[PDB]
């Protein structure tokens, strides 16, 4: 059953695939196919390879109106190092004038950043729960609790020059508060001078365990 | 200089 179109979708149009690395790369729409429960899309990639891709494996080659995603939307976002890569994540917060108009964006990893209105690009058929294709079962987990709770946003304030313990893969490390900026903290782990931005309501700060896990 | 991702939960 081959179609030349799916709603918006068209055989012909710019598209973001997915590859098996999980980084997503630009291409053409060269086929459309209903396979078993629903459809498959084929995609030519301008640099190497053809794919055939479920739909929440495809992205629009296009940065939406703003006003179009909301908290738990799933996209391809830049994910910076240093390159630039688009990988998949999750809308964690909209554009306001406390993030200087900017999506943040938590990852697939768990990685969180924000990014402009120009950085991110829709998945075209994510999951009715977005969440329910992220592989990290703990970054599932966390999503899904985020988005459910969403707007309740138990977070902690920080100040430039606080020290806290951050944990960062099961220890617990002596850190300090370098900025803060919106919902995100720049953790400078003491110990050799790296930072993370970490999200304030984030348990992985000491403060914020320390809060959750009292009762 | 950042160091690679911690996720957004303590490791388990």
């Amino acid at each position: 059953g081959e179609l030349s179109k799916d709603g918006d979708l068209i055989v012909s149009m710019r598209i973001l695939g997915k590859k098996r690395t999980k980084t997503w790369h630009k291409g053409t729409l060269i086929a459309i196919q209903t396979v078993g429960p629903g459809k498959k899309y084929k995609v030519k990639f301008d640099n190497k390879g053809k794919s055939l891709l479920s739909g929440n494996h495809i992205a629009y080659d296009y940065h939406p109106p703003a006003d179009k995603l909301y908290v738990g939307s799933r996209v391809v976002a830049k994910y910076k190092d240093g390159q630039v890569w688009l990988y998949a994540g999750i809308v964690a917060e909209t554009p306001n004038v406390k993030n200087k108009l900017r999506f943040l964006i938590f990852f697939d990893d768990g990685y969180a950043s924000y990014v402009t209105q120009s950085e991110l690009y829709p998945i075209c058929r994510p999951l009715k729960k977005t969440w329910e294709d992220i592989e990290d079962i703990s970054c599932r987990d966390f999503i899904e609790e985020y988005v459910t709770a969403y707007p309740n946003r138990p977070m902690v304030l920080l100040k430039s020059g606080q020290l806290i313990k951050t944990e960062w893969e099961g220890t617990w490390w002596k850190s300090r508060v370098e900025e803060v900026d919106g919902s995100l903290v720049r953790i400078l782990f003491l110990d050799d001078k790296r930072c993370e931005w970490i999200y304030r309501g984030s348990t992985r700060l000491e403060p914020m365990f320390s809060m959750k896990t009292s009762s | 200089a950042r160091k690679s991702t911690g996720g957004k939960a303590p490791r388990k």
